[PDB]
C-alpha cells in the first residue's frame, strides 16, 4: 500500500499543474499527466472498478474544457492519498486526489508512474 | 503591493480580472481567463496558507515578479 | 427532462452492445457509443460536473479492457434514466445508466444524440 | 427450463458469471454467447439472449434476428 504511496510523494507533485485527465476503456483506465518542471509525469491507474470525478459547482465552466488553453486550465494537484480496501473479497487500491477545483476517487488494480 | 490580506487581494483585483473561491481555494484569472494567482491552504510540504503568483504565461513568480521554480510559496 | 428522455427511449437502446465509453477532458465530457444494428448511435454529455463509473466487483476483469475484442466486451444497455438537479443554483441534468456489468451516473449541462 | 437447467447444459468450455440478476456466458474464446436478463421497460419478462461468435442476436433456431425483435428475447 505505502510503497507506491510515498513513491508518489517522491514525485514532489504538490501544486503541480495537471495537463490531461482521461478515463477510458469503459472506466477500466485513468490517465493523469502533470508537469514536473517542463516534463510530463504520467500517473496511470489500471483495472479500475470505481471512477468518481466531482467538479466544484462553485467553479462554473463557461466553455467546454476541450476549448480551454493550458493557460486557462485551473486544475492543480493538492493531495494524492493512497489506500486499500476489500469488497466481496476483492482487494483494491484507492486513490483520492484533491486537484482543485475537482475531487477524484479511484479504486483500481494498479498505479504506475511513467 | 506585496503586503496584503487575502480579503484586500480579492477586493483590489485589477481590471477585468475575475476570481472564484471554493473549499478554501481561490483562483484568479485575468481578462484572457489565464490563471494568474492562487491562494491555497497548507499541504504536506507547504505548511502555511500561501499565495501563488503567475505571469502572463502561467510561470511561477516570486514577490518581485521574477520568474521562479520555496520562494514561489508566498505568505500574506 | 422528458423531452430528452423520450428522444432517448425512441432510440430503442435496450440490449444494445456498447462499443466505446469515454470520459475525457478533466471529466468535462462523456462519450458513449452503442450499436443500432449495423449503425452507431453516439450519446454525448458535455459540461459535466459529476461522473461516477462503478464496475461490478463480481465481474472480475482478467485482462485490461483495451486488449479485449469487441466480441469479449460484456457491456450492454439496460436502462437509461434522465433527471434534473440544482446545486448552488446551477441546474444540471442527471443521467443514470445501467450498463451491466457497469453502472454510470453523470451530472451534465447538456445531452446530445447523434447518428 | 429454469435458469439453473439452462446454465448446467452449457456447452464445451463455456464459462459464466452472475451479477445483480444478469448472467453473462462466454465460450472458450471468452466471446459473449448468451445473457440471462431481468425485465426492462420494453421486455416485461425474464429472458434469454443468444449470440453467434460475432455477437449477432439469434433466435431459438440459430437464425440471426434483429436485436430489437421479440424473437431475440427468449422466455424461460
Ligand atoms: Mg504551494
Amino acid at each position: 500500500v505505502q510503497r507506491i504511496q510515498e513513491k508518489i510523494d517522491k514525485l514532489y507533485y504538490w501544486d503541480a499543474w495537471v495537463t490531461k485527465l482521461v478515463c477510458d476503456y469503459f472506466g477500466d483506465e485513468v490517465i493523469l499527466i502533470f508537469k514536473d518542471g517542463d516534463d510530463d509525469v504520467t500517473l496511470q491507474f489500471s483495472g479500475c472498478y470505481k471512477i468518481d470525478f466531482k467538479h466544484s459547482i462553485g467553479y462554473v465552466k463557461e466553455k467546454s474544457i476541450k476549448t480551454f488553453t493550458h493557460e486557462q486550465l485551473p486544475y492543480f494537484l493538492h493531495d494524492i492519498e493512497i489506500g486499500e480496501i476489500e469488497k466481496e473479497g476483492l482487494k483494491l487500491y484507492t486513490c483520492k486526489i484533491i486537484m482543485p477545483p475537482m475531487d477524484l476517487d479511484i479504486w483500481c488494480k494498479d498505479i504506475k508512474i511513467e | 503591493f506585496q503586503g496584503m490580506t487575502k480579503k484586500e487581494i480579492l477586493e483590489k483585483l485589477p481590471e477585468g480580472w475575475k476570481y472564484t473561491e471554493n473549499n478554501g481555494f481561490v483562483h484568479v484569472r485575468d481578462a484572457n481567463d489565464t490563471i494568474r494567482m492562487r491562494i491555497a491552504p497548507p499541504d504536506k510540504v507547504t505548511k502555511y496558507d500561501h499565495v501563488h503568483l503567475y505571469d502572463e504565461n502561467k510561470n511561477p513568480l516570486d514577490l518581485n515578479g521574477n520568474i521562479v521554480d520555496p520562494d514561489a510559496h508566498i505568505p500574506y
